[PDB]
């Protein structure tokens, strides 16, 4: 009768709520970052049209409201296990929906820490370069271009280290199942970024470092063959005295650039030891016996 | 002094895996572990270079049975450096020395796949004179065996470094003539070398490794009495004629004698041979004759039959190489009445985890360093105010490996809440029926407030 039909679409009712649940409780969360995308758009779906019966079951109560009373024991258990049944569902929805979540994030987030430590890696071959210039001048473009590269990767990967463990804080915040393994991976990116900040200091140094022995090794063969120079005055009159005032003016000048270069070259000792010492001393012994062959011959004058 | 800053004397600061240095000389302490630090003196560097020392956490060194790592792999360059004079390299380590049952020795690998012993040939002058003009202080030999550091000194540099615990060995070359090689930590235990045992000249070893009546009697009571094990370290060698041994007896037939000639890497096998070879006893020790390099042990068990099951039961325990590690304890609490535990085991592990931060668990306790011992369970139980769950059904427990992670979760409730909420927990290497035995380490805690999120 009556409660022939009524249990004909409580009988519906319960199909597609089975339904629902069976579609809900599939184990797949995905492969590629879409593929998870894709599952939780239709999960999502599946959560709106579990919200869009209501109206549906809204049906049943007011028939069940309607028909309650022939025999209404079983009808009000029956009824009140869909009401409870449907609360289940929807909380169901909601696990469900957070798991796919966590499994999209747990993909991304590898993502990038691969695609960090991967682009540390790059850097950092950079960094710890072991070249350091061939001439002074090279040296030089080396010393300015690596420091742009300095403070252009300085600031850079800041940004993308700040934004990795944001990622992660978030993450833990939330109580994500692989939380412990993200802590550890924070941890890995944290001391690889510090460590390449601390390179690209050494490395930094190292060219500075360069730069100084170069120096003296660009006076020692430009200062000496200023020293050519002094040759000319062996066979060298209003004209004659106006060059001679040059020349003494220009031995003036000499004066500051070998003392500024034999001061240079005291620091390099400091530095260095045995066969670069042994060469620095070496070359600073050439330059001044040409001051000395040089200064007598001015003497004479 | 007030002087001006010469800009031309050493450098002194911290690094955390690279740093630079010039002929000026330097000493570079490091931030991330105490205790390890760098010392170039001054001019003992042809020119300014990176170098390089961070622990590597390659091929692992080869270790026999009873040996392990005292610290991480240390890694240092440029590989092939090569210094006028002798440079110091310290590392913290977490071996247990055991007093002087147990020492150090150190390894290096200049690709990364063979490791060789390492030995620097120096002058006693040059000791003094390894600092040079620098200001450091060294610290003496027992304040360095107290404080756990290892102190390389090294005229170049290698790719790798191992600091590796094992038990004493007294070393001493030996040829064709003949020769004797006794014992520094027991001088009763004793090896004679005929004239004409060997044919070139090695370079012998002798460990002798003491029994401590705590853990024999612990596993066996009054069933058997041990003697030291002796080990002939060029193990698997026939001698062209025969050795003779000596070894103390051990304090109370009934006396056997057990030998295992395994070698290499390969657990051993313990045998009896007391029937085969004779033994005389003088002065209370025992002397036979061997013409193979093995371990050997005496026995002064009552049961003969079982006498060598005796031995595997005490032999597996003992050559468990031990580690002084911390123990730290956090909590957060899940309500007033239960609450969560994560407790942990370390030696080089991070000092303050990130993960117990971020989740705002906290440090309620932390033990002093105790040994522990490599590759056996730990028991966990709380005492006090508070007590863990658990049924009718398996404890909770963890492993104790030296460098990995080592934790345990758990869950407490308080018993009670008439008192505050302290407690006891104990860490041990046997369930709690019985009297109580030593634990591992005693932690007492209070549960920190609840926090509302």
């Amino acid at each position: 009768f009556q409660v022939e039909q009524y249990y004909f679409d409580v009988a519906e009712v319960e199909a597609w709520l089975g339904e629902q649940e069976l579609l809900m409780m599939s184990e797949d969360k995905g492969k590629d970052e879409q593929s998870t995308l894709q599952l939780l758009k239709k999960h999502l779906q599946l959560e709106q049209g579990v919200e869009n019966y209501e109206e549906s079951i809204a049906q049943l109560s007011r028939q069940c409201r309607a028909l309650l009373h022939p025999d209404s024991e079983q009808i009000s258990r029956r009824q009140s296990q869909v009401d409870r049944l449907y609360v289940a569902l929807k909380e169901l929805g909601e696990e469900r929906r957070v798991s796919l979540e966590q499994q999209y994030w747990l993909y991304q987030l590898s993502r990038q820490v691969d695609e960090l430590e991967h682009w540390i890696a790059e850097k950092e071959v950079v960094a710890g370069s072991p070249e350091l210039g061939q001439d002074f001048e090279h040296v030089s473009v080396l010393q300015e271009k690596f420091s742009e590269f300095a403070s252009e990767t300085g600031t850079a990967g800041r940004e993308r280290l700040a934004a990795v463990n944001q990622m992660v804080d978030e993450l833990i915040e939330c109580g994500h199942t692989a939380a412990a393994t993200m802590a550890e991976w924070k941890d890995g990116l944290n001391e690889a970024w510090a460590e390449l900040l601390e390179l690209m200091g050494t490395r930094a140094q190292l060219l500075a470092a360069s730069r100084e022995l170069h120096k003296f090794f660009s006076d020692a063969r430009e200062l000496q063959g200023q020293i050519e120079e002094k040759r000319r005055r062996l066979p060298r009159a209003s004209s004659m005295q106006r060059t001679l005032r040059a020349f003494e003016h220009d031995l003036q000048l000499l004066v500051s650039q070998v003392r500024q270069l034999q001061e240079g070259a005291a620091q390099l000792r400091t530095v260095y030891a045995g066969e670069h010492a042994e060469a620095i001393a070496s070359r600073e012994q050439e330059v001044l016996q040409g001051w000395k062959e040089l200064l007598a011959a001015c003497e004479d004058a | 002094l007030d002087n001006v800053a010469l800009s031309s004397s050493p450098i002194h600061s911290g690094f955390l895996v690279s740093f630079m240095v010039d002929a000026r000389g330097g000493a570079m302490r490091g931030c991330r572990h105490n205790g390890l630090r760098i010392i170039i003196p001054p001019r003992k560097c042809t020119a300014p270079t990176r170098v390089t020392c961070r622990l590597v956490k390659a091929t692992m060194p080869p270790m026999v049975e009873g040996e392990g790592l005292a610290s991480r792999l240390i890694e240092v360059g440029p590989s092939g450096a090569q210094f006028l004079g002798p440079v110091i390299v310290e590392i913290p380590h977490f071996a247990a020395l055991r007093g002087k049952e147990r020492e150090l020795v150190v390894l290096r690998s200049e690709n990364g796949d063979s490791w060789k012993e390492h030995f620097c040939d120096y002058t006693e002058d040059e000791l003094n004179e390894i600092l040079n003009g620098m200001d450091e202080v060294l610290d003496s030999p027992e304040d360095l065996e107290k404080k756990r550091i290892c102190r390389i000194i090294t005229r170049d540099f290698p790719q790798y470094f191992a600091v590796v615990s094992r038990i004493k060995q007294d070393s001493n070359l030996i040829g064709p003539e003949g020769g004797v090689l006794s014992s520094t930590v027991v001088p009763q235990v004793q090896a004679v070398f005929p004239e004409g045992a060997l044919t070139k000249r090695i370079r012998v070893g002798l460990q002798a490794q003491p029994m401590h009546s705590e853990l024999v009697k612990k596993i066996l009571g009054n069933k058997a009495t041990f003697s030291p094990i002796v080990t002939l370290e060029p193990r698997r060698r026939k001698f062209h004629k025969p050795i003779t041994m000596t070894i103390p007896v051990p304090k109370a037939p009934t006396l056997r004698l057990l030998c295992s000639i395994t070698g290499g890497t390969t657990p051993a096998q313990w045998e009896d041979i007391t029937g085969t070879t004779p033994l005389t006893f003088v002065n209370e020790c025992v002397s036979f004759t061997t013409n193979v390099s093995a371990r050997f042990w005496l026995i002064d068990c009552r049961q003969i039959q079982e006498s060598v099951t005796f031995a595997s039961q005490v032999y597996r325990e003992i050559i468990c190489v031990p580690y002084m590690a911390k123990f730290v304890v956090f909590a957060k609490s899940h309500d007033p009445i239960e609450a969560r535990l994560r407790c942990f085991c370390m030696t080089d592990d991070k000092v303050d985890k990130t993960l117990e931060q971020q989740e705002n668990f906290a440090e309620v306790a932390r033990s002093r360093d105790v040994e522990v011992l490599e590759g056996k369970p730990i028991y966990v139980d709380c005492f006090g105010n508070l007590v863990p769950l658990t049924k009718s059904g398996q404890h909770h427990i963890f492993s104790f490996f030296a460098f990995k992670e080592n934790r345990l979760p758990l869950f407490v409730k308080v018993r009670d809440t008439t008192q505050e909420p302290c407690g006891r927990l104990s860490f041990m290497k046997e369930p709690k029926r019985g009297l109580v035995h030593q634990a591992i380490c005693n932690l007492n805690i209070t549960l920190p407030i609840y926090t509302k999120e």
